[PDB]
């Protein structure tokens, strides 16, 4: 499954 | 910014004359993502060509196949045309049976 | 005896049509197992293994929603980029994302990877250690303060140890008999007279799976590391690889060249030369 979050860049 | 596409025309299976099979338009390498494929059986359009999901490299570069159903004969002739930013005119590769 | 668990991200943004196309592909080693495409019309998580369809419908409903938000969290991140260069819309641009855990025979992480990349190069990656960022311009130094102020390392590294490694082996166990098939090569040699005096000897590998493979061609044993053609390993289009390579060697002594294949599914290694009749 895919990572929670993501980065805010 | 920009990276060539590399392109290899291949069937699925072994071509047997008369026998249906898929032709296969493996395209790498390439950025931007963007990019046009078609693939052509005497010269003319093949519609339904599937591509399958666009994927990437170690050095962020992309990749894709491109899928046809096809059944080769003697004279039959079939090719991937490829149109992206990185170059100036379209690249054709023909279908070696052999390759 | 390794495995990976491993996600492709890619937001591309297209001026003059709308927002940008948002994809994911997850691989298990060199098998895909889900995809997403925002081109989609009501675009979902879908699998791309059949075995993947005994995930059960939350499992598609809760990764549709993240991927989702995730596509619209890249469109606010290509927005901040364009922003921190002064870049013109006219031009498209490109993030990538890719992360993934290792995890050896023991099932244990052996490492986890996060990086990304605006248009091709490397912006942002988090270290090895799982506790810092490299940066590469004054932009993703920006972009590391503020992944710093959220401590978003520690959200990352707890997935990578955590759930990454847990789903691998979910996902190795309900995958188990196409993932762990190990299909070995099946292998000929072909002749393609070349000029009258010299011929081709292509050493074909077909149907294998996993990709990694050896195919090596040796005149009287020697090495031909500076003769031999090959291409790069293929798919077929059936979740298997295919490669070749081959040689250009004088007609009459194409007796005197071995084709060699080694591969996982491959007990003992294939030794093969080209037989006339
Ligand atoms: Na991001
Ligand atoms: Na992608
Ligand atoms: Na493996
Ligand atoms: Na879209
Ligand atoms: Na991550
Ligand atoms: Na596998």
């Amino acid at each position: 499954a895919m990572a929670p979050r993501t980065l805010l860049l | 910014i920009q990276k060539t596409p590399q392109i290899q025309v291949y069937s699925r299976h072994p071509p047997e004359n008369g026998k249906p099979n898929i032709l296969n338009c493996y395209v790498t390498q390439f950025h931007p993502p963007h990019i046009e494929i078609q693939m052509l059986k005497n010269g003319k359009k093949i519609p339904k060509v599937e591509m399958s999901d666009m994927s990437f490299s170690k050095d962020w570069s992309f990749y894709i196949l491109a899928h046809t159903e096809f059944t080769p004969t003697e004279t039959d002739t079939y090719a991937c045309r490829v149109k992206h930013a990185s170059m100036a005119e379209p690249k054709t590769v023909y279908w070696d049976r052999d390759m | 005896s390794s495995h990976s668990l491993r996600y492709f991200h890619t937001a591309m943004s297209r001026p003059g049509l709308g927002e940008p196309r948002f994809i994911v592909v997850g691989y298990v080693d060199d098998t895909q197992f889900v995809s997403f495409d925002s081109d989609s019309e009501n675009p979902k998580m879908e699998p791309r293994a059949r075995w993947m369809e005994q995930e059960g419908p939350e499992y598609w409903e809760r990764e549709t929603w993240k991927a989702r938000d995730m596509g619209r969290n890249f469109r606010v991140n290509l927005r901040t980029l364009l922003g921190y260069y002064n870049q013109s819309k006219d031009e498209s641009h490109t993030l990538q994302w890719m992360y993934g855990c290792d995890v050896g025979p023991d099932g244990r992480l052996l490492r986890g990877y996060c990086q990304e990349a605006y248009d091709g190069q490397d912006y942002i990656s988090l270290n090895e250690d799982l506790r810092s960022w490299t940066a590469t311009d004054f932009a993703s130094q920006i972009s590391k303060h503020k992944s710093e102020m959220v401590d978003e390392a520690h959200q990352q590294r707890a997935y990578l140890q955590g759930p990454c490694v847990e789903w691998l082996h979910t996902y190795l166990r309900l995958g188990n008999k196409t993932l762990k098939r190990s299909d070995p090569p099946k292998a000929h040699v072909t002749h393609h007279p070349r000029s009258e005096d010299y011929v081709t000897l292509r050493c074909w590998a077909l149907g294998f799976y996993p990709a990694d493979i050896t195919l090596t061609w040796q005149l009287n044993g020697e090495e031909l590391t500076q003769d031999m053609e090959f291409v790069e390993t293929r798919p077929a289009g059936d979740g298997n690889f295919q490669k070749w390579a081959s040689v250009v060697v004088p007609l009459g002594k194409e007796q005197n060249y071995t084709c060699h294949v080694e591969h996982e599914g491959l007990p003992e290694p294939l030794t093969l030369r080209w037989e006339p009749p």
